[PDB]
């Protein structure tokens, strides 16, 4: 992720499926995190489909996933796009140490 | 700290795709291979820089460029033709 | 914590400042014009403004400028408080030291507008400096008055023509 | 650890090669690269301790000043930032596209100009503005009357012009009284120098409408 | 001693900190770790800060912040001992049995960085004597260590550690777990299981024969996940296990039966058309044999068999419908199921399976018994099933009679309903949308409820009432029921004034769905009556209704912007700019749209003056967001308007003003992406005292913009303002700071595609050698950016010459 340093991406060869967002993390590019102006669906690899794990959010993978996942155009003009598989696989710092402050 | 080995575990996955890509210490001998394969690959890639070369070496058909291109990626090469 | 004053900006064209050093850059932020520092707070600059290293460019300023800028003579009667104020202080700090007198060239002052005369300054450690203009070059600038002797006070000029009537509080001058 | 005398030999611009470029693990190719035909060398900031930017020319730069095109807005009164609009907006379209159409930034910079830290381009830009408009032949109210000379009369250096010649890099300069009539001597003036279509050309130049 | 006895208490005071400490206290205490980890003895950092997790006392909240220091000191020092590797295991693992996921997985973070320090060899020998342990708990936790290992090093150079294990004669719990690794194996690799499952084979197989049923049963399990993970390549591999299973089916009968059931029902879908159609015919034998079966772990293995089986093709939806379905609504679908969660996701995923191969008019059939029962939990399971049977179903199929017997039984299901739950509101609104046009003549009684259930008190059933009006919506417009439509909002607009914030946000989502539809004159409050008690509402806090109500207002910017006078939209633009200090995100993406749809309406420059008055403002959010809604204002109504407006305020001397001037000019050269060409040239002298500023947050927000301006302005033939942009930022590439320097890579990485490589790769091959191995070192990166961009483009522009290198290429001199 663009501000959240810890995460780790994937980067594998992307297969058929399309990767997934949740509500709250709907309408946001993967690479920029940026809200503005799609173009291109996501694709991801195989070792991210499978069973429950391909459903989540493929940024924070934990809520599941609705709406397709898109690359902004800025992000398919400097090629970011077709890097790899942009699924976050750790769930991160941030996540964790809210977690466990509120219980 | 937790950016920084970020970026050392993307370079290198990105040094795996594209190959090519010097760090920091890359030994002159090691950059100019990188530089040597990519112009090889670039002449034999474009149909048009393939004929050029082509009719200028006077090869007698193009196909036999494109091998001639793509064995010199080979550093023994230069060797093999010697004991021709 | 600024106690009221207008701190200027850098750019604004200089109302004598409290100190003078301090400024605003284009930005907001407080900067020594001396020490080239940036401060974050009006509490950060008296940390400076006390600090040792604006001591330091104050005295290394304090060389730099010191290193560069039968007949008729003037008599000057300055007189002193009747021991009014001077009830308060008595630490030896200072006290033994006699008023001074300097020479200094009018190319240098806080306004910088007009300038070309020189100035009589005479000062005393509690009260206000005194200036008096000398538009003639020279006037009573004797020659070997006295017959070489040397305790150079401060300079020539004290010693020579100076006088510190102590018990009077009276400082004459010729 | 080759001296640099025997590495400024290998290179056809030896004037760049330094005492340090002697050191690098392979300064046969450094040099060669930095003596390449349009390299630009690094930003020399580097081996200063200083963090690029520090202050003692940034502690007087001057806050910001608005191009003239959009200071003709009106925009510079109606909010007074130093230290509800009623403005129009086809008056504000035409300036970005009909008015301002081609208008550029004074000085900008070239190609090989990296900016250094002491660089102030304020300066640089005036010194452009300054030659174009100053001249020989030509003085300015301003300076006749630090000079103390008025219109109609010739400069100082007249006689001795007269004795020595016209200036050495002016052989066109024509001086009244001299080579060149004395009623010519009119106002702030007492000398003068006197000696396509690009395939492209437009035609006609048509700017995007706003209505 | 008293030297070094100081880092002893240091360490001791550092861990104290982090453990229990002020948040701004551990926050430094940390960063003082992860630097000096080094320094400090590895043993003295272990020895201290193992013991802690050993206590009985620690919270959940102090744990996880000593875990962290194992996690962050194990990342650096990279070579470590064979004694702390067994302690750090004994800390670690258990972690992976943790009720929680999120400890589960931060236990597993662990283990796969340690498998990297500690490397392959030293761990190895670690499980070796924690294997042939004892005690279980003991091999239930490194079971799943040892799998979390395979995964970090792959399974092949652990592999033969299995074998070793599972092939054991000498102890028999050693083949017992050597086996379970094969299951945390399977799962947490999942497909990519495959290509491993030749070498995994070995160890199965065999460790099945055993005498002792305990591991008789975790084979039957262990192919089972292999079987699912596999999914349709398998089979060839499977083939030699396949006869053994039947012989233990056969006979064994117990719970030994329930794991081979498991077994082979999991092989069947990858199975051939062939062999599939004959071992579910011989299965489905055995389940109707062990319906009766009061056991759990065989009422599992019972719902995975017929679940499993009605993808195969050799069964015909014939044949089930016959037999298979009545004896199985009736058995399964008793009351005495749908009480436990566990059994209840299976019987309704198995039923809604069976819908696909049953008519789907065949199952909501037999679902209207359960609709219509008396019980309340189990009338909710039944509407599961038809709703995501429903879904799953079309609903063309159902003749007349149970089109109005299905909604007469939800109806009821709604209206009887305890617990809040989505589940019924999707259903009932996956049936109407379905079958809509059809839905007409039931539309008359179920809007009646909705009225008489908002004036219900429980509040309950209050949100209820108005979360299924804005399901019936979409449905009623093609219905044409407008005067319903107008009685619905009425209703809705005198509710308006409820007390219960959950209840009065989702009366307003249904006045969005009303008044979205709905032409805009005919609404009845009106319009212009209703905005006005909107206003103050946003002040509501709470955040259902902040949320539910900036949709709505600015739903009216679009759609009616003429109705309220324009100071009243100027009285929203205030009342929102003090309602994005807000927690929530979705509150604060949304209030920044609603200035778009203001600032459409009324005028750009009424807004701005508001919005510009608040990056005085300290608090971040406040500043950002603004900065968003200056772009957003720059779009909707031109940038050309808003420019010089912002131009100016960035005169303003204080700092906070000129960066938030700056992102407003990031963001809206993002929004415009094209455009942002008639704006450059403009813009260059602005960005000109931003790289050159001293501080380093402007070098950073202006490269922001650079970045923006770039990408979408290339191509165009400016080009003189982006060399000289860019000969203002690469004295900026040594630049340290996480923060500014990846902004000005992304600034250098897009001044690529304005400039051209070539144009660009001039500043940069200098010191892409050099001596300084810092220079080097910063020239690298930018390098390494561009080469990925451009590998052929770079090609022709390589400062390269025949004696320059040894090789060279000779056909680049080559000329025809």
């Amino acid at each position: 992720s663009r501000h959240q340093f810890d995460l780790i991406m994937c980067l594998k060869q992307p297969g058929v499926q399309t990767g997934l967002l949740c509500e709250k993390c709907d309408g946001k590019c993967p690479i920029c995190d940026s809200y503005v102006r799609p173009k291109r669906k996501v694709r991801v690899c195989e070792n991210c489909s499978f069973g429950k794990q391909a459903k989540n959010c493929i940024i924070c993978n934990l809520n599941v996933g609705v709406n397709d996942a898109f690359y902004c155009w800025e992000c398919c003009r400097l090629g970011k796009d077709k890097d790899g598989c942009p699924r976050i696989l750790n769930l991160g710092s941030n996540r964790l140490d809210r977690h466990f402050e509120k219980k | 700290m937790a950016e920084k080995q970020r970026q050392l575990k993307l370079q290198k996955i990105y040094k795996q795709k594209y190959i090519g890509l010097g760090d920091e210490s890359t030994t002159r001998e090691q950059w100019q291979r990188n530089v040597r394969n990519d112009t090889l690959n670039t002449l034999q890639g474009h149909s048009a820089s393939l004929e050029y070369v082509s009719l200028s070496r006077g090869d007698l058909s193009i196909r036999d460029t494109r091998i001639h291109l793509l064995k010199s990626m080979s550093p023994g090469y230069k060797a093999y033709l010697r004991e021709e | 914590l600024s106690k009221g004053e207008n701190v200027p900006y850098t750019f604004q064209d200089e109302q004598v400042r409290s100190n003078p050093y301090i400024y605003k850059n284009h930005s907001g932020k407080l900067v020594c014009k001396l020490c080239n520092t940036m401060h974050m707070s009006w509490s950060s600059v008296e940390r400076h403004l006390g600090g040792k290293k604006h001591g330091l460019n104050v005295l290394r300023r304090g060389i730099s400028i010191e290193k560069s800028s039968g007949s008729v003579g003037l008599a000057i009667q300055v007189n002193y408080s009747s021991e009014v104020k001077e009830n308060s202080v008595d630490s030896d700090d200072k006290a033994k030291v006699p008023p001074l007198i300097r020479i200094v060239s009018g190319l240098e002052l806080s306004d910088t507008k007009q300038k070309g005369k020189k100035f009589l300054v005479i000062a005393y450690e509690p009260f206000e400096n005194i200036a008096i203009e000398l538009p003639p070059n020279e006037i009573l600038f004797s020659e070997n008055n006295d017959m070489d002797n040397n305790n150079d006070g401060v300079d020539e000029l004290n010693k020579k023509c100076t006088f510190w009537d102590a018990i009077s509080k009276l400082y004459y001058v010729q | 650890k080759p001296s640099l005398s025997q590495l400024k030999s290998q290179v056809p611009y030896p004037q760049i090669i330094e005492w340090y470029d002697c050191d690098a693990r392979y300064p046969g190719l450094l040099a060669s690269i930095k003596c390449t035909k349009n390299v630009i060398p690094v930003p020399s900031h580097w081996q200063s301790k200083k963090e690029y930017l520090s202050g003692r020319s940034l502690l007087g730069k001057r806050p910001f000043e608005l191009p003239d095109i959009i200071k003709k807005t009106n925009i510079e009164q109606m909010r007074s930032t130093l230290p509800a609009l009623d403005l129009d907006y086809k008056k504000l379209h035409d300036v970005f596209f009909k008015i301002g159409a081609n208008w550029k930034p004074d000085h900008l910079l070239c190609f090989g100009d990296v900016y250094y830290e002491n660089r102030n381009l304020f300066e640089e830009t005036n010194w452009k503005r300054m030659v174009d408009h100053k001249r020989p032949g030509r003085i300015s109210q301003e300076l006749r009357a630090i000079m103390n000379l008025p219109e109609g009369q010739l400069p100082p250096w007249c006689m001795k012009m007269k004795d020595i010649g016209l200036p050495t890099g002016y052989p066109d300069l024509k001086i009244a009284g001299l080579n060149w009539d004395i009623t010519n001597l009119k106002g702030d003036v007492y000398g003068k120098i006197i000696p396509r279509n690009y395939f492209g050309a437009l035609i006609s130049f048509e700017t995007p409408e706003f209505e | 001693l008293n030297k070094d006895e100081k880092k002893e208490r240091t360490l001791s005071m550092l861990l104290l900190k982090i453990k229990n400490g002020n948040t701004a206290s551990r926050r430094t205490s940390m960063r003082i770790l992860t630097d000096k980890a080094v320094t400090f003895g590895p043993e003295m950092i272990f020895n201290r800060l193992l013991p802690i997790l050993l206590d009985r006392s620690l919270e959940d909240q102090e744990r996880h912040l000593m875990i962290k220091t194992i996690d962050r000191v194990l990342y650096q020092l990279g070579d470590l001992t064979k004694p702390y590797v067994h302690k750090i295991l004994v800390v670690a693992a258990p972690l992976l049995i943790d009720e929680d996921p999120m400890v589960r997985s931060t236990g597993q973070e662990i283990i796969t960085n340690l498998s990297t320090v500690a490397g392959l060899k030293t761990i190895l020998t670690v499980m070796r004597p924690d294997i042939e342990n004892e005690d279980e708990y003991v091999r239930n936790v490194t079971s799943r260590a040892a799998a979390v290992v395979a995964k970090a090093l792959g399974v092949n150079q652990l592999l033969p550690f299995i074998n070793a294990a599972c092939h054991s004669r000498k102890s028999w719990k050693a083949r017992h777990t050597g086996i379970k690794i094969v299951q945390q194996i399977g799962i947490l690799l999942g497909i990519g299981v495959l290509n491993h499952l030749t070498g995994l084979m070995s160890c199965i197989k065999d460790c099945l024969m055993d005498d002792h049923v305990p591991v008789r049963i975790v084979t039957a399990h262990t192919l089972s996940t292999l079987a699912e993970n596999s999914y349709p390549y398998g089979i060839e591999v499977f083939n030699v296990v396949l006869e053994p299973l039947w012989k233990g089916i056969r006979s064994h009968r117990g719970k030994v039966l329930s794991s081979f059931l498991k077994a082979v029902g999991s092989m069947i879908p990858l199975m051939d058309p062939e062999y599939a159609g004959y071992y579910t015919t011989e299965a489905m034998r055995i389940i109707r044999r062990e319906f009766d079966s009061p056991d759990d772990e065989m009422k599992k293995t019972i719902l995975l068999v017929l679940q499993k089986c009605s993808a195969v093709e050799s069964i015909t939806p014939k044949f089930l419908r016959e037999e298979i379905a009545p004896e199985f609504f009736q058995k399964f679908w008793v009351r005495r199921v749908a009480l436990d969660r566990p059994l209840n996701k299976v019987v309704t995923y198995t039923t809604v399976t069976l819908a696909k191969k049953l008519g789907c008019s065949y199952t909501i059939d037999k679902l209207l018994t359960p609709l219509r029962d008396e019980a309340e939990p189990f009338r909710t399971m039944a509407v599961h099933a038809v709703t995501r049977t429903v879904n799953l179903l079309g609903t063309a199929d159902l003749d007349e009679r149970l089109e109005t017997r299905l909604i007469d039984a939800l109806l009821i299901a709604f209206q009887e309903q305890t617990n809040s739950d989505s589940i019924i509101f999707k259903g009932f609104g996956a049936v109407t949308v379905s079958l809509d046009i059809r839905m007409k003549p039931f539309l008359a009684p179920i809007v009646s409820t909705i009225l008489n259930h908002l004036k219900h008190k429980t509040p309950l059933v209050r949100q209820h009432a108005a979360d299924l009006c804005a399901i019936l919506i979409p449905v009623i417009k093609n219905c044409h029921e407008f005067e319903m439509l107008n009685k619905l909002n009425i209703i809705l607009y005198e509710s308006l004034g409820e007390v219960y914030p959950e209840v009065l946000g989702s009366i307003i989502n249904a006045m969005y769905c009303i008044t979205s539809v709905m032409d805009l004159d005919k609404l009845q409050p009106p319009i212009n009556q209703i905005l006005p008690t909107l206003t103050p509402i946003l002040r509501n806090k709470h955040r259902k209704v902040e949320v539910n109500t900036i949709k709505f207002v600015g739903l009216i910017g679009k759609l009616a912007p003429t109705y309220a006078p324009p100071k009243e939209w100027m009285r929203i633009c205030f009342e929102l700019l003090e309602l994005l200090k807000s927690t929530n995100k979705e509150i604060r993406r949304s209030a920044n749209a609603t200035f778009g749809f203001i600032a459409e309406a009324i005028g750009p420059h009424d807004v701005l003056v508001a919005l510009l008055n608040n990056l005085k403002v300290q608090e971040r959010q406040l500043r950002v967001c603004t900065a968003v809604a200056i772009g957003i204002v720059a779009k909707v109504c031109g940038p050309y308007n808003v420019l010089p407006v912002i131009m100016n305020e960035y005169t303003t001397p204080e700092t906070n003003v000129q960066n938030g001037v700056l992102k407003a000019m990031s963001f809206m050269f993002e929004y415009i992406g094209n455009m942002s060409k008639d704006y450059i040239y403009f813009i260059t002298p602005l960005l000109e005292d931003a790289l050159t500023d001293r501080d380093l947050v402007h070098r950073q927000t202006a490269s922001n913009v650079i970045t923006h301006l770039a990408l979408n302005c290339s191509g165009t033939g400016h080009e003189d303002a982006f060399i000289h942009l860019m000969n203002l930022l690469i004295p900026n590439i040594f630049e340290t700071s996480p923060h500014a320097i990846m902004r000005i890579l992304e600034g250098l990485e897009a001044l690529s595609q304005a400039l051209g490589p070539g144009l660009f790769m001039n500043y940069i091959w200098a010191g892409l050698f050099h001596p300084a191995k810092n220079v080097r070192k910063a020239f690298w990166r930018v390098y390494n950016n561009m080469y990925v961009m451009y590998q052929d483009a770079m090609v022709p522009f390589y400062p390269v010459t025949p004696d320059n290198n040894e090789e060279y290429i000779e056909e680049l001199d080559l000329v025809l």
